């Protein structure tokens, strides 16, 4: 297969049998025989030629793999050797989670388009995943600016936990 | 501010203790620079004088060139001895008195406390 069916899910299709009641041809039944015949059987012949030639010299390139390394917080302040490697695996990071909500935004708008004019019901699972991922991907890079860091996103988690932690602690004394 | 430095000779080109640092490579690229130099003052004294720019006086060429390759190979060799002599007081100075240069206390980003401004 050309993509894993599991990170793009597809709902089995149901295709419905035809049941022609008029005396007239379709035209579109004779069209698709003249369109398979002169179109997909010459441009398949092609690509089996294509196809050939590729299995005589297979070659690979691989999924560059990247080793953990520390994060921002277990640099030393002003430590720019330890903070150069946490900084660079957070860019890297950052853009993997850019992708992920990428991924989510284009399996909700598929939803849309095939479950067609009952997509507003059809269409729950999706929505409240990218509801889900949105709000994750906010907190975690949201105002921080065009000159964003590592530090930066640190900041602004304690700033966060420190306001939920404050809620808690009160919350018990309401 | 190092003019009555403790281990000194007064009035020296280079002192003694310089011979125990490298000299300048003749490949430096400090002394190709100031080679280039002396080549540029020989261009210009043709030109000043109306001659051949590129071919009058190949040998009063080739000594603006020598002169200031001989010149600018001392003066790179003080200037090394004297940004040296400047570390070493200051290393010097620093174990003299460690109260006042103590290990600074080191403390994890995951700790200390930086405050947060958003861009919105
Ligand atoms: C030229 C100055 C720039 C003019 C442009 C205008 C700038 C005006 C603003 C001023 C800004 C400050 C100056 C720029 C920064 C330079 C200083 C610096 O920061 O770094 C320290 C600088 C270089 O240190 P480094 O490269 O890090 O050392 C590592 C290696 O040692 C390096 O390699 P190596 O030592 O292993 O091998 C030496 C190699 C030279 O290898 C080099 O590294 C030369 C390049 C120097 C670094 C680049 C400087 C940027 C300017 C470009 C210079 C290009 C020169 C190419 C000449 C081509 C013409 C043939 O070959 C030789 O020179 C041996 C002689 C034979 O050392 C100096 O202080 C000297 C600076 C003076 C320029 C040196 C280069 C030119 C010497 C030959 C004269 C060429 C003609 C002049 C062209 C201009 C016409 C008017
Ligand atoms: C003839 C002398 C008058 C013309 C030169 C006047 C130029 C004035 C510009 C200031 C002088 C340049 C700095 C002096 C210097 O570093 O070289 C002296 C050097 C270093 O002297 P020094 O490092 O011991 O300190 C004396 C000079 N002051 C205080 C200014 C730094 O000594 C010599 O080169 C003398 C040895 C060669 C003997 C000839
Ligand atoms: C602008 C650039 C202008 C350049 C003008 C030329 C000035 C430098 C000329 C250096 C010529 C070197 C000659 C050979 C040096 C030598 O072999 O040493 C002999 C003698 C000093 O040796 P001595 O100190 O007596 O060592 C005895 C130790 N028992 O040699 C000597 O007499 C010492 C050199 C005398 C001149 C002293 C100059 C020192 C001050 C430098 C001024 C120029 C600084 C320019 C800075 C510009 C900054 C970009």
């Amino acid at each position: 297969d050309s993509w894993d069916k599991d990170v793009y899910p597809e709902p089995p299709r149901r295709t419905p049998a035809p049941s022609p009641q008029t005396s007239l041809p379709n035209p579109i039944t004779y069209l698709t025989k003249a369109f398979d015949l002169l179109v997909d059987r010459p441009v398949t012949l092609v690509r089996e030629f294509i196809e050939r030639q590729h299995a005589k010299n297979k070659y690979y390139y691989y999924h560059r793999e990247f080793r953990r390394v520390p994060d921002i917080t277990e640099c030393q302040e002003k430590d720019v050797l330890c903070m150069f490697e946490a900084e660079m695996q957070w860019r890297r990071d950052y853009k993997v989670d850019q992708e992920i909500v990428n991924i989510i935004q284009e399996r909700l708008k598929a939803c849309q388009q095939r479950e067609g004019e009952s997509h507003r019901q059809n269409c729950a699972k999706e929505l409240e995943q990218f509801t889900q991922v949105v709000k994750a991907y906010q907190d975690r890079y949201h105002d921080l600016g065009a000159h964003y860091s590592a530090r930066k996103c640190l900041a602004k988690q304690k700033q966060r936990m420190l306001a939920e932690r404050k809620a808690a602690k009160e919350a018990a004394a309401a | 501010m190092m003019t009555g430095r403790q281990g000194r000779a007064t009035f020296q080109f280079l002192p003694d203790e310089a011979r125990s640092l490298p000299p300048p490579k003749l490949t430096d690229p400090r002394l190709a620079f100031v080679g280039f130099l002396g080549y540029c003052s020989g261009l210009i004294d043709n030109a000043i004088r109306r001659r051949p720019v590129l071919l009058a006086g190949l040998h009063r060429q080739l000594l603006y060139i020598t002169s200031f390759v001989f010149v600018g190979y001392y003066l790179l060799k003080r200037q090394d001895y004297m940004y040296a002599v400047r570390d070493h007081d200051m290393f010097s100075y620093i174990k003299s008195h460690p109260e006042d240069f103590p290990e600074k206390d080191k403390k994890t980003y995951g700790e200390v406390f930086e405050e947060f401004h958003p861009v919105r």
